[PDB]
RNA sequence: UGCGAUAACGAACGAGACCUUAACCUACUAAAUAGGGUUGCUGGCACUUGCCGGUUGACUCUUCUUAGAGGGACUAUCGGUUUCAAGCCGAUGGAAGUUUGAGGCAAUAACAGGUCUGUGAUGCCCUUAGACGUUCUGGGCCGCACGCGCGCUACACUGACGGAGCCAGCGAGUACAACCUUGGCCGAGAGGUCUGGGUAAUCUUGUGAAACUCCGUCGUGCUGGGGAUAGAGCAUUGUAAUUAUUGCUCUUCAACGAGGAAUUCCUAGUAAGCGCAAGUCAUCAGCUUGCGUUGAUUACGUCCCUGCCCUUUGUACACACCGC
């Protein structure tokens, strides 16, 4: 809509949630780049914040960033339906929750560990370093981790 | 005394086409003889039943197919005419192959 | 009572029925005017017959078309064909023959079918192949 | 009773075929050739063409 | 990245200097004369179409052909 | 002369309708705005985000006007398209049904849409009038 | 001149651009005479058509491809590659855009420019592989006018496609550029280069 | 078998066929399978004159 | 570039080991009545015109 | 390959032998005559025969055969 | 295939003819289960008479619809070309001038080709009551250092994503079951629910299918291209879903900047793209038989390759070169 007038040049590459938010580009894109946030989720976050998706937003404000962080942290406090999440329904009798960065990775690791402990078919597969979701490796994917 | 017109549709369904046509003609003639108000022999879209089948039993060799098909021919004759007359019509004009059938209820 | 004709137009499975009448000068299609159509590039094509004729002929004649079948382009083509037909038909009916002849000549000169209905219907996609003529893919390795 | 017309027709055909098969099986001694089925109201006429008619 | 995405006052000024000249201005044309990248270029073009300067030829999405007055 | 709804080139008309709705501020919000996909195949919610809904409503109204009597499933079908379903080829799956229903309800509340017999809905008088007005406005703008 | 009132009202500009002159899409189709025997009759600007789109039963007999319009041919050529295959409307649009670009650049008739480009692009002599025992000796052979034209049409399109592949330069613009190059026989374009190469090859095998 | 076939053919001819044909396939003596063809007159193989004319 | 503008009087058979070349007798545009049989690659017809570089060099049926 | 078949040709020849008069050059008339005469089951075949007859007539009109 | 030349003459089969379908019919016969015209009531407009509508209110029509009966194309007329033959080539008209397009059938002789896992088609052998019969239960056909074979998805700017525009044809679809399932409400979805309509030109269904078209957002960065593997939850089918059945929701973002040697398919509504469709089906489409939509490039030739066919040749071959 408008070309960025004024001096500009407000920080190339911001650091947020122990990860690299890329300068310029767009808020959603930055979120995606973070290890744990995706596209739709990012969009939702942006909407919640109340910033234009048109703006490149490496020239973002601090308050806005803080708000975003808060949103990331908390599903239930803000208006997020709580079945839109990465994780939901976990531990004994309790609540749905998700992380979005380093935190997300940690959570994933924990989950993996739990699975391993359980020794479920999926867990076993994971341990092996193999195909959890029953896809046929008779022909396909001949290299693997 | 009665002269009670129920408004009666004669259906005429078949595979064999010529025969069906003949039957229809006969019906029309009968109607003319009896001199009634009727809509002429309406012809509905010929529904075709298609069975595609691999020509083989064992599925070995080239992959050849046979589309076997059945032609259904469906005609309507709408009579603005009494019950007795309809009955009479039903009684006379019955041929082999054609499925003569009456709706009766407008 | 008024002088009128129903002229059909066609392309592949697309079908158009153009009702030509006397009056002010409507050229309508599915209720909406001639100007829209809305493939937008082929609006010109739709116009084309009219342009060839001249706007003078539509000051008397009133065309309103109903279109079915086909895709979009095909439909447009059908409509165009119908339009081409309709004027000619009208001329044949209620106007001098000379004019009609002239129109025909014009059409021939810029013949993108128009009066002649398009000959081509699609081929059956016979077995052993994804299209009609095209086959799958042999391998003897 | 009361089905799709086409379906009904198909069923009838199948029945006829079955009948034919039965005739082939059973009326071998009698020298059976073919069946003719006429489905009028009330009665249904099953005509049989065989060589040894008396036997049949 | 190949740069030509960074936004400045100076850059804006150079862009302005000027809408006049060039047979046609096309986002593509703008980039890369090495100007502000795609979206930015488009925005610039739009701005140029505010009050004269560059009049249009086409109006389509991405095929946006403009030319100098008058 | 005679002003009509069809003379306007569609998109423009829709835009006008949307604008009108915005001006009004009384089409009523569903509650799912920007926490909603709009179709079961669309890996990105509406880019307009705020608004958009109004436009959709307008479009629906237009469709209703065009046709005899329309329902929800049909609307969904009209709206939906191709899922980038994956490495698999594309099917056609229908759009957001609940959203459509909500839109319809809103329209009804406004006095655009009227409940029809047999099935579905048709158009109210006030709604029709509004549409006509919009068309006229569009024409004026064009002129 | 003379805007006649039809009940279904037509835009003013549209009305103006009708009847009096047998125009192209907006502007005139006249002039464009090649002045190069061979490429006359098989490059046909003689037939004035209003859009680069017909039903066109051209692929039927043999030489009816000649009488098919140049713009149409170009569009068809553009339509190449599976991703873009069919989709003639798109091609037409692209062509239109190209034409517009040409018009913008140094004024001039766009059609004329296109024709010039085509002319430039036709290779005079091409080689064809002969058996001749076993080895791959290539005898130089003269090119038939229609064939040459076809080749020219191809080459430009190919160049455009190449330009497009990973690029801002919208295919239409690339095409326009190519055409321009051809007109001012620069040997900066791709088609031209190809032609030159062909010529060289011919020279070598004579 | 051959004789029987011949007789059948003769009978057919008498009855009044334009032509007829009999195939007898299998182990007509010896373990290896043979086909044995016995025909008279014309025999239309191709076209619609087959369903109309030839009883199989 | 000295180029000779040629013209087709008679098609003298399809030639080559393969299909895509044709023998053609040629009466050139300027300085007429000097017939040469030359090979043409594409679709050829009577009264077609040929643009070429190396004129006076008669060709033969390719092996 | 529009080579008119052998049978058709033969038929045409026969027709010519029979009814040289009552075979006027033009086609529809010839066809009609053929229909009147010989028992052609098909329509297409009949048409073909008629065409052949016409051709023969034309040939004759430029000397014998 | 014919024309011709001719110890050959006239014939049959195969090809052709035939049949089905795809194209034409303001010429017939027809219709509130197909479509229109006038008019009633009736909604909105400009507000003059005029424009769009909605109603099976009336009256009438058959162009489109269907589908009965027929015609219509025979290479027709003209021009060349060819022993002025068979034919071929070009213009004209014509719906149609590629055998009008597409198939259906399709000879003689065969193959040790496949099928005894379609078969109460079956020889013989085996087996033959803790069966190699049957039947339950749990798996398995889906496993993975890795080869090839059909396929799909992409390597984006002729795009992607959003809106908006918005058009097909083949079909198919239940009463003893549980079929298609509009229309209304709940749900971001998937999907639930109530209600119908349909045994079907009537209802689903105009299957308002996609690819397309328009205006905007990213601009040529393994990027918003690309969507894999992944984790979680929400759904559904079924007795049973872990060895994700499938769907949906968020999250993960891998390889791949048009692919070497090789090799497939193709000549016009074709190729390629695009979706639909039934088939199998309780549930699953990347498959398949069809369908339509969008719709090109280049030949309209040749024997270079490949195969096949004949002829003349040579033959220690005849189980016939995998020969002797
Ligand atoms: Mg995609
Ligand atoms: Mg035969
Ligand atoms: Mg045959
Ligand atoms: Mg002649
Ligand atoms: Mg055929
Ligand atoms: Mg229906
Ligand atoms: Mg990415
Ligand atoms: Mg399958």
């Amino acid at each position: 809509s408008l070309v960025v007038q004024e001096q500009g040049s407000f920080q190339h590459i911001l650091r947020l949630l122990n990860t690299n938010v890329d300068g310029n580009i767009n808020v959603v894109y930055a979120l995606t780049t973070i290890r744990g946030v995706g596209r739709r989720y990012a969009n939702l976050v942006c909407k919640k914040a109340d910033v234009d998706l048109h703006k490149r937003a490496g020239e973002l404000t601090q308050e806005e960033l803080e708000r975003i962080v808060q949103i990331m942290q908390n599903p239930t406090h803000y208006k997020i339906p709580a079945w839109f999440l990465n994780r939901q329904k976990d531990v004994n009798d309790g609540k749905d929750y998700h992380s979005l960065a380093n935190n997300l990775e940690s959570k994933l690791r924990d989950d993996l560990e739990r699975l391993k402990k359980i020794r479920s078919h999926r867990g076993i597969r994971h341990f092996w370093g193999l195909r959890v979701r029953g896809q046929h490796t008779k022909t396909t994917g001949r290299r693997r981790a | 005394q009665e002269v009670v017109i129920h408004k009666i549709r004669i259906n005429l369904t078949s595979t064999k086409v010529k025969q069906l046509e003949n039957v229809s003609a006969n019906i029309i003639k009968n109607a003319e003889t009896f001199k009634l108000v009727k809509k002429g022999p309406v012809r509905l879209p010929t529904k075709v039943l298609k069975i595609s089948t691999r020509k083989t039993p064992n599925g070995e060799g080239s992959k050849t197919w046979d589309t076997y098909e059945m032609r259904i021919h469906k005609r309507y004759i709408d009579l603005e005419a009494p019950a007795h007359i309809v009955k009479r019509i039903t009684q006379i004009t019955i041929e082999p192959g054609v499925d003569v059938e009456v709706i009766i209820a407008a | 009572t008024v002088p009128s004709v129903q002229t059909f137009g066609k392309k592949k499975s697309a079908t158009a029925v153009a009702h030509v009448k006397a009056g002010k000068g409507l050229i309508k299609v599915n209720g909406s005017p001639i100007t829209l159509v809305q493939p937008e590039i082929l609006r010109f094509k739709v116009y084309e017959p009219l342009l060839l004729v001249g706007l003078d002929k539509f000051a008397n004649i009133d065309i309103r078309v109903k279109v079915t079948g086909g895709g979009h382009v095909s439909q447009v083509y059908a409509i165009r064909q119908a339009i081409a037909k309709g004027l000619v038909a009208y001329h044949q009916k209620f106007v001098d023959e000379q004019s009609k002849n002239e129109l025909k000549k014009a059409f021939t000169s810029y013949d993108r079918t128009l009066l002649i209905a398009d000959s081509r219907r699609p081929e059956p996609k016979k077995f052993g192949g994804r299209g009609a003529r095209s086959r799958f893919q042999k391998s003897y390795r | 009773a009361i089905i799709s017309k086409k379906r009904k027709l198909v069923a009838d055909g199948v029945f006829y075929a079955e009948l034919n098969e039965f005739f082939t099986r059973e009326l071998a001694e009698e020298g059976y050739s073919g069946v003719e089925v006429r489905v009028t109201p009330t009665k249904t006429e099953i005509i049989i063409r065989a060589t040894k008619v008396q036997d049949v | 990245a190949k740069h030509a995405v960074v936004l400045d006052q100076d850059k804006f000024d150079r862009i302005m200097k000027e809408a006049p000249t060039y047979r046609y201005v096309s986002v593509s044309v703008l980039v890369d004369r090495f100007k502000l990248g795609g979206s930015l270029a488009r925005v610039a073009l739009r701005h140029l179409e505010n009050e004269g300067i560059i009049k249009p030829v086409s109006k389509h999405s991405k095929q946006a052909i403009y030319t100098r007055a008058t | 002369p005679g002003v009509s709804v069809r003379d306007v080139p569609a998109q423009d008309f829709i835009n006008n309708y949307a604008s009108f709705l915005q001006r009004q501020g009384k089409l009523e919000v569903p509650g799912y705005v920007d926490i909603v996909k709009t179709s079961a195949g669309n890996e990105l919610p509406p880019q307009d985000s705020e608004g958009w809904f109004y436009k959709r409503a307008a479009s629906v109204a237009r469709h209703i006007y065009l046709r005899k009597q329309v329902g929800v499933g049909k609307l969904n079908k009209l709206y939906g398209g191709a899922k980038n379903r994956g490495v698999r080829p594309h099917k056609h799956v229908d759009a957001s049904g609940s959203i459509n229903r909500k839109v319809l309800q809103s329209l009804e509340k406004l006095g655009v849409v009227e409940i029809s017999p047999k099935g579905g809905r048709r158009i109210s008088d006030n709604g029709l009038r509004d549409l006509d007005r919009i068309a006229a406005a569009t024409l004026e703008d064009e002129e | 001149f003379v805007p006649v009132e039809l009940a279904t009202t037509i835009p003013v500009e549209i009305q103006q651009a009708q009847q009096e002159i047998k125009l192209f899409n907006k502007w005139s189709f006249e002039d464009v005479e090649v002045k190069d025997a061979s490429l006359v009759d098989y490059i046909q600007i003689s037939k004035p058509i209003y859009v680069a789109h017909t039903a066109g039963r051209y692929a039927n007999k043999r030489f009816r491809k000649a009488q098919c319009p140049i713009v149409e041919r170009l569009t068809n050529s553009l339509m190449m590659n599976g991703r873009n295959n069919g989709k003639k409307l798109k091609a037409v649009r692209i062509v239109k855009h190209t034409l517009e670009i040409i018009n913008v650049l140094t004024d001039q008739n766009p059609l004329q420019v296109v024709v010039d480009a085509i002319i430039n692009s036709g290779p005079r002599e091409d080689t064809t592989r002969v058996g001749g025992g076993g080895a791959a000796r290539r005898q130089a052979v003269d090119v038939s006018p229609l064939r040459r034209v076809n080749q020219s049409i191809a080459l430009l399109t190919i160049g455009a496609r190449e330009a497009a592949f990973r690029n801002i330069k919208t295919i239409a613009e690339t095409l326009a550029e190519e055409l321009i190059n051809a007109a001012k026989g620069s040997s900066t374009s791709y088609a031209i280069k190809k032609k030159d190469e062909l010529e060289r090859v011919a020279k070598s095998n004579r | 078998i051959r004789r029987a076939a011949y007789g059948v053919v003769r009978y057919v001819m008498e009855s009044g066929a334009k032509g007829c044909e009999v195939v007898i396939s299998g182990k007509l003596r010896a373990a290896r399978a043979k086909s044995m063809k016995f025909a008279d007159g014309f025999l239309i193989h191709s076209g619609q004159p087959v369903n109309d004319f030839i009883e199989t | 570039t000295p180029v000779t503008l040629a013209k087709v009087i008679k098609v003298l058979g399809r030639t080559g080991s393969r299909g895509g070349v044709t023998q053609v007798r040629v009466e050139f545009l300027e300085d007429t009545t000097r017939t040469i049989v030359r090979n043409v690659k594409g679709p050829v017809r009577e009264g077609d015109i040929l643009v070429l570089m190396e004129s006076e060099r008669e060709a033969r049926r390719l092996r | 390959g529009r080579v008119r078949t052998k049978t058709v040709k033969r038929a045409s020849k026969a027709l010519i032998e029979k009814y040289y008069p009552k075979l006027t050059m033009d086609f529809q008339t010839n066809k009609r005559l053929c229909d009147e005469i010989a028992t052609i089951q098909s329509k297409r075949l009949r048409n073909k025969i008629a065409g052949y007859t016409t051709h023969l007539m034309k040939r004759i009109q430029k000397g014998p055969v």
